[PDB]
RNA sequence: CGCGACCUCAGAUCAGACGUGGCGACCCGCUGAAUUUAAGCAUAUUAGUCAGCGGAGGAAAAGAAACUAACCAGGAUUCCCUCAGUAACGGCGAGUGAACAGGGAAGAGCCCAGCGCCGAAUCCCCGCCCCGCGGGGCGCGGGACAUGUGGCGUACGGAAG
RNA sequence: CGGCCCCCGGCGCGCGCCCGGGUCUUCCCGGAGUCGGGUUGCUUGGGAAUGCAGCCCAAAGCGGGUGGUAAACUCCAUCU
């Protein structure tokens, strides 16, 4: 439902992958500094997401993953459908959001069909641990019933109105 | 990661899930025109394991091609020969049909250059299959030295001469005892090799 | 006293042990493999040859379940390993409930 | 058509043959030309030694065959090896080096090792500017020659044993016989199923 | 109802490129007879040749083993001499008929997908410049491609840390 | 043989790129409507089917292919 998908995105907002443009400043400062002081390790924790289907299922199965965040509209649906199965063999909990063009924008791009939570910054572990029970109550234990949950097969407006007129004769039939 | 599980899913192609969406689909591919051009690969993993990359070059497209054996073009089955030749109706043709895919994709766009294809769902009247092809004269093709030799002239329509690993199979070469009936370079090079009168000078 | 027919055969030359090419390694399980095809049999199921084989071959003989697998997988001895991996489904699913 | 004592005959005429003939006219227009292939890659080279890198000691197959030694493709990783020479250091040593040779015996592999540390060590290096990493001094005395002919190190080399002369002892001028041959040949054959009335008494109780 | 994204697609005398046809001796992919021979004729032979059709190049095709072998074992392809008119095929008739060792010519080997690893570390295009001839860039700033995966180290002779 | 004019392959100043090898320990290790089987045509010396092609069935992972008489059992060889 969107509001907890419009609090995913503002958890994932921050941990916005670097651009190009910023990638050009970023290897400044590490060189300038370096050029003046010769750090040792400035930086001990750079924090980041994760993109890229090959990438995440390398996370996973690696169990390195927080929270996987899946796509929904992938067009051959077999490059996502092992995806949720695979996440609960190795627990890691996930969530299906809607619109693979959304969450393309948050990694600058047009579609990237998945993105991954390792290393959240400790004082906002507390944001990613709000929603995290809110999200494997819904996906990762319910896997025994929505694996059993078919698909589809309802009939058209056209045709299950002649459905419908057919039970009240059989309705007004009996009584 | 993520492409040995689509290879592996793609190998049992009768389970439940994977025989829907290969008609959920083929119903999709049968609406369209003979040969459309695909915006991006529908299987690829087998893209790439064929060739592919994902940069300005290359394009596949998946064409179409109506199943069965060849008719032989004769009218009203009338071959006129010796009764060996009657062979109006069980005739084969004995080059592969995914050959012929890539022969009519390649024919089209006589400007791209063609590297092989692969399966993409058949009915029981048509059968589709997805032909990568390659721009020779685009500069993320005609640098990098590892895809430079396609722009080398000599491979100008591949297909058209067999050469191509869909196309390769219907000459039916290889090494080995099974595979000797073409051993010296091809099928007709070895029978102008056997059946030349090699008189020498002195003889 | 060495001789070239028999049951002895040949030069007598000694062996020389060595580690094995490395190409005929080639169909091992590598447990990383072993992991990806159980994770997809789960998320995709069995073929409807072979669930057609296991209604046979819980009940009625396995003599004529394997003649069924004769037929719709090619040789006889594809047919024999396909067989008992269908009844190491067939007692994973019961013996292990 | 045919007539009194004569042989019956099957040519293979029966063809379109005038057109697939094959006259070798240009024949001596082509020994000439493919001397010239050899002498002006020979002075191309170097004093690198023409007709190639070395091969190795190589016994033929198929028992006919089985008796001689032939000069092979390369000299493979197992003999590379022991030799101390890295794989693909090999091939600009002048040593040519084939993967898919198998070694199963022990007297062929240590005679191409053999063969190739007697190479190296009647080989010498140039370097470029003169730094010499495992080479000394002026070249050899300027190397005694300068290019060599058709293998190095006369790759066939087919040798024999000399085996002077014996006494006719006992033991050997009465048992190893014609008879030791054909009940050896027997036992091959008399050999799965003798093994087969084996467990037949076995089965038996 | 509007707006934004993305996917699928359209259009244009868009900017910049490309393909077409010829020649076809040799070469590559298919298609393909009959005369003739068997003293007749159907299987066979002629012949997978003639004609038909499509693609190239200065050569093409092949080519680094899902090989040959069966013993003391050889080691990509192509060509020659043999094997050999032989094993085999065939109204077992007419006829047809390869290969492996062996001797030579020539000799050269390699790369990817995948599995992981590195903050996409990668490419295209535009703009002004370092500074240049006969124009191609490594250097600078913008627009795209690209995570549905570009680039690096790697390939079964093992590889990586 | 000489003299003329142009064109070409390769020594040395300035760009560009630049840690390999051995031993041990741990981890990695592969191409699917494909192989194969059936049947049906063609082809081959390839014969209980050498190759190819259609249609149907359709894999495995100490697996798979080959080992020239169909099959079951087994061992070994060889290739990937
Ligand atoms: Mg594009
Ligand atoms: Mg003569
Ligand atoms: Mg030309």
């Amino acid at each position: 439902d969107r509001q907890t998908a419009t609090q995913l995105l503002k958890l994932a907002h921050k941990y916005r992958p670097e651009t190009k443009q910023e990638k050009k400043q970023r290897l400044l400062a590490r060189a300038e500094k370096k050029a003046a002081g010769k750090g040792d390790v400035p930086t001990k924790r750079p924090p980041v997401l994760r993109a890229g289907v090959n990438t995440v299922t390398t996370l996973v199965e690696n169990k390195k993953a927080q929270l996987v965040v899946i796509a929904h509209d992938v067009d051959p649906i077999e490059l996502v459908v092992f995806l949720p199965a695979l996440c609960r063999k190795m627990g890691v909990p996930y969530c299906i959001i809607k619109g693979k063009a959304r969450l393309g924008r948050l990694v600058h791009r047009k579609t990237c069909t998945t993105v991954a939570f390792t290393q959240v910054n400790s004082e906002d572990k507390g944001a990613l641990a709000k929603l995290v029970e809110a999200i494997r109550t819904n996906y990762n234990d319910r896997y025994d019933e929505i694996r059993r949950h078919w698909g589809g097969n309802v009939l058209g407006p056209k045709s299950v109105a002649r459905i419908a007129k057919l039970e009240k004769a059989k309705a007004k039939e009996l009584a | 990661g993520a492409y040995k599980y689509i290879q592996e899913l793609w190998r049992k192609k009768q389970s439940d899930v994977m025989r829907f969406l290969l008609r959920v689909r083929c119903w999709q591919y049968r609406q369209l025109s003979a040969l459309h051009r695909a915006p991006r690969p529908t299987r690829p993993d087998k893209a790439r394991r064929l060739g592919y990359k994902a940069k300005q070059g290359y394009v596949i497209y998946r064409i179409r091609v109506r199943r069965g054996g060849r008719k032989r073009p004769v009218p009203k089955g009338a071959t006129y020969g010796k009764p060996v030749h009657h062979g109006v109706n069980q005739l084969k043709f004995a080059r592969s049909l995914q050959s012929v895919a890539e022969e009519r994709a390649g024919r089209h766009c006589g400007a791209l250059r063609v590297l092989n294809s692969y399966w993409v769902g058949e009915d029981s009247t048509y059968k589709f299959f997805e032909v990568i092809l390659i721009d020779p004269f685009h500069k993320a093709i005609r640098r990098n030295p590892d895809t430079q030799w396609i722009t080398k002239p000599v491979h100008k329509h591949r297909e058209m001469r067999g050469l191509t690993s869909a196309g390769r199979k219907s000459r039916g070469l290889g090494k080995g005892h099974k595979f000797h009936h073409t051993i010296g370079g091809s099928r007709r090079a070895a029978w102008r090799r056997r059946n030349t009168l090699q008189l020498h000078r002195y003889r | 006293y060495p001789m070239a027919v028999g049951l002895n055969k040949g030069h007598k030359v000694t062996k020389n042990v060595s580690k094995p090419r490395h190409s005929r390694r080639r169909g091992r399980l590598t447990k990383h493999t072993k992991f990806v095809r159980d994770m997809i049999r789960e998320v995709c199921g069995f073929a409807p040859y072979e669930r057609r084989a296991m209604e046979l071959l819980k009940v009625s003989k396995d003599k004529r379940a394997l003649k069924f697998i004769k037929k719709r997988v090619g040789t006889h001895i594809r047919a024999k390993r396909k067989r008992e991996e269908l009844s190491n489904v067939l007692a994973a699913m019961r013996k292990a409930a | 058509a045919p007539s009194r004592n004569g042989m019956v005959l099957k040519p293979h005429f029966h063809k379109d043959w005038q057109r697939r003939v094959a006259t070798w006219f240009n024949q001596p227009a082509r020994k000439i030309r493919r001397r010239k292939a050899r002498q002006a890659k020979a002075r191309r080279i170097a004093p690198r030694p023409a007709s190639g890198p070395i091969r190795p000691i190589v016994r033929c197959p198929t028992v006919r065959y089985h008796t001689k030694v032939r000069a092979g493709r390369g000299f493979s990783l197992e003999e590379l090896r022991v030799a101390g020479i890295h794989k693909k250091v090999a091939r600009t040593i002048g040593i040519s080096v084939d993967p898919r040779r198998r070694n199963k015996s022990t007297e062929s592999l240590q005679a191409n090792v053999q063969r190739l540390k007697e190479y190296r060590s009647k080989l010498i290096l140039f370097p470029r500017k003169p730094s010499a990493p495992k080479k000394g001094d002026s070249s050899a005395e300027e190397l005694k020659l300068a290019t060599q002919l058709t293998g190095p190190v006369m790759p066939v080399r087919n040798v024999y044993k000399k085996e002077k002369a014996r006494v006719i002892t006992e033991e050997e001028k009465n048992f190893k016989a014609f008879a030791s041959l054909r009940m050896a040949r027997a036992n091959a054959r008399l050999f799965g199923i003798r093994a087969k009335r084996a467990k037949e008494a076995a089965e038996q109780d």
